């Protein structure tokens, strides 16, 4: 009927995710025009659209694999995620690049039409780096294989897709998908390209007098140098040109903060003490939090550098032994956590009535 | 089926 | 039908194994909220639950491969083990990442619903760890290439494992196990982590006169060190950071006294004294311990530094002439080991009918 907008689209996300305002407005941005240019299938105008793939670099636990399972709650078209690192070129015993093809093919019942206007995903992109230590003499399939493999079929070109994707036999009969519009995401946190920007951009090391001094405090934190990514920066971690090229769009993810962690635990839809709450209302128990208590669990987690996931851990810890004999007890009615439990100078206070 | 679908194979 | 309280499953675990009431815990606890999310699909709110995954970390011998087999008698899902070595990257000989899911539809009969709430158990995750591989020198499929592997899996994807090894190309149709449900439980044997986490522990910001701090600290055991692990200290044992993420509860074990094999030495039901002692039985001969041999035992064990295995070592080797001619003979209705016998002074007591 008609193709939301991209605040539409932004403020959906906002209730499964938070921050993370750049990468929200170039994903609905993405969305939004290929769904216009879905639209115009007659493509009246002479000049042919062409399409622009986006990049997502971004530390752990950012939201970048929960931004896109996001997006297929709301999607219509096809989508799919795959793993970079199971793949391999072809002629090897790992699968091939076409089978990515053969997953979104799944999900519209075998369409041909629907493939070629569908979404895909991908992630652990960083891992297919290349190692410039490594000397070229010995062929690299699983990080440069598959970088020289997507060329062409990112680009957009005929894929000899199999029917199932199991084995590709040169005598069997595959079926021919165009991937001249189909839209690619690939994501993955990139370790230590913080260090080769820091070195670009900074150029602060010497000792002599005329060499400038930079204090450890000066330097800029992680997030900052993300901003500051160019393809030349990336080239260097070990990704072919050719490879960057075809991502025009690159947008970067900023760390989650103690003040943004608080709102993780009780603003999204899925947040961790929804899960626990919801757990502990099975059994016929009530649980409460308390404002202090959350804003100690996110400064502890800030400190394992683990991003989101360490919430699971601090959580899990603190509650180990409620659970341990939670049902062993009987008239319990509500669990209240309070700010000293967290810092184990305290056990929590059971209600009982 | 004993015999295998398809008796060509590819390495 | 009721679920089992974490209190009865650590009774049947407690019969066993010994000393290692944390361990238990958490193992319990996971169990049973593991079953809790099966009665409901995702909760009567409609929230799902996100799963949380237990790294054991201990010494060789301290039960640690034990506690795994033991779980299996009590769970009423499928269960599967795995060996991290044997596992590589993909297009590569050695064995791929995806095979273990298909350990797991062979305990359940090809069945992808009943894996899809499947438990897994991972041993020696500590050799794929890295070994001073920070600057990348050359891929490892053996080391980090398997932790990248597994980062998806362990959070949640699509595997393609063939139903019957891949029967008819035509409509293959690879089983697609989601293993977003799928708890996994990794184990291994640190070795030099204690003084990772003794040099972060020790204190010391400079030597000489103008250091404030004294730097005064005092030995501590392995397990209590262990006890104090945080995931940055698992980083710098050679793993990546996205990996630990994935494993939010930890827990770790201790070692052994005198006291622990003394009691493993006749307390669980499959006993290494009891073991002997049914091979006597069925040939119509009883056999008896003492007190002053046990204590003999412990002290051999830990001596060797052999773990709880040597005690078969030694047992074996005081009986060995007992049992060697024992057949020849008859007669004899009782045996009775005292402590010399174990120093090798002495000789086993026989008694006649
Ligand atoms: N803004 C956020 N809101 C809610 N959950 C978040 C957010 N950022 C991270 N998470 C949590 O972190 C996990 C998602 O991790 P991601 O950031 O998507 O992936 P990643 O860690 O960056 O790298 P990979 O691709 O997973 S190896 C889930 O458990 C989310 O609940
Ligand atoms: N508490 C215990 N009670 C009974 N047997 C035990 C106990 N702890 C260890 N064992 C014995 O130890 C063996 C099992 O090995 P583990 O204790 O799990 O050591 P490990 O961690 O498996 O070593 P690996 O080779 O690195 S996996 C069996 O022979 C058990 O009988």
């Amino acid at each position: 009927s008609a193709l939301p907008t991209p605040h539409e689209i932004r403020n959906h996300l906002d209730d499964y995710v938070i921050g993370q305002e750049q990468a929200k407005k170039v994903l609905a941005v993405a969305v939004y025009n290929h769904y216009k240019r879905l639209r115009n299938g007659d493509t009246s105008n002479g000049v042919e659209l062409g399409k622009s793939n986006i990049l997502l670099i971004g530390p752990t636990g950012s939201g970048k694999t929960l931004l896109a399972e996001t997006l297929a709650r709301l999607l219509d078209v096809p989508f799919t995620m795959a793993d970079a690192t199971t793949l391999t070129e072809a002629g090897y015993v790992g699968e091939d690049v076409e089978n990515i093809i053969q997953k979104l093919l799944q999900k519209c019942d075998y369409d041909v039409q629907k493939a070629q206007r569908g979404i895909v995903y991908i992630d652990e992109i960083d891992k297919i780096s290349r190692k410039s230590d490594n000397p070229s003499i010995t062929r690299d399939v699983s990080g440069e294989g598959v970088q020289q493999a997507l060329l062409k079929l990112i680009e957009g070109t005929v894929a000899a897709v199999p029917p199932q994707g199991g084995r590709k036999h040169p005598q069997q009969e595959f079926l021919q998908v165009d991937t001249s519009k189909i839209l690619f995401i690939c994501g993955g946190a990139f370790a230590g390209l913080d260090k080769v920007i820091s070195h670009r951009v900074e150029t602060g090391s010497g000792i002599g007098f005329g060499a400038t001094v930079k204090a450890k405090s000066d330097k800029a934190s992680e997030g900052e140098l993300l901003a500051q990514v160019e393809p030349e920066d990336l080239i260097k971690f070990g990704l072919i040109p050719e490879f960057i090229g075809r991502l025009p769009v690159v947008a970067t993810l900023n760390e989650l903060s103690e003040e943004a962690l608080i709102q993780i635990l009780k603003e999204p839809k899925n947040a961790l003490t929804k899960q626990y709450q919801a757990l502990f209302n099975l059994e016929g128990v009530d649980l409460e939090f308390r404002d202090e208590a959350l804003d100690a669990i996110a400064k502890k987690a800030m400190a394992r550098k683990t991003g989101a996931r360490g919430l699971r851990s601090i959580v899990e810890a603190a509650l180990l032994d409620t659970m341990y004999d939670l049902p062993s007890m009987e008239d319990v009615e509500k669990v209240v956590i309070d700010e000293s439990v967290i810092d184990g100078q305290s056990e929590p206070l059971l209600i009982y009535g | 089926a004993a015999n295998d679908e398809n008796y060509a194979l590819a390495a």
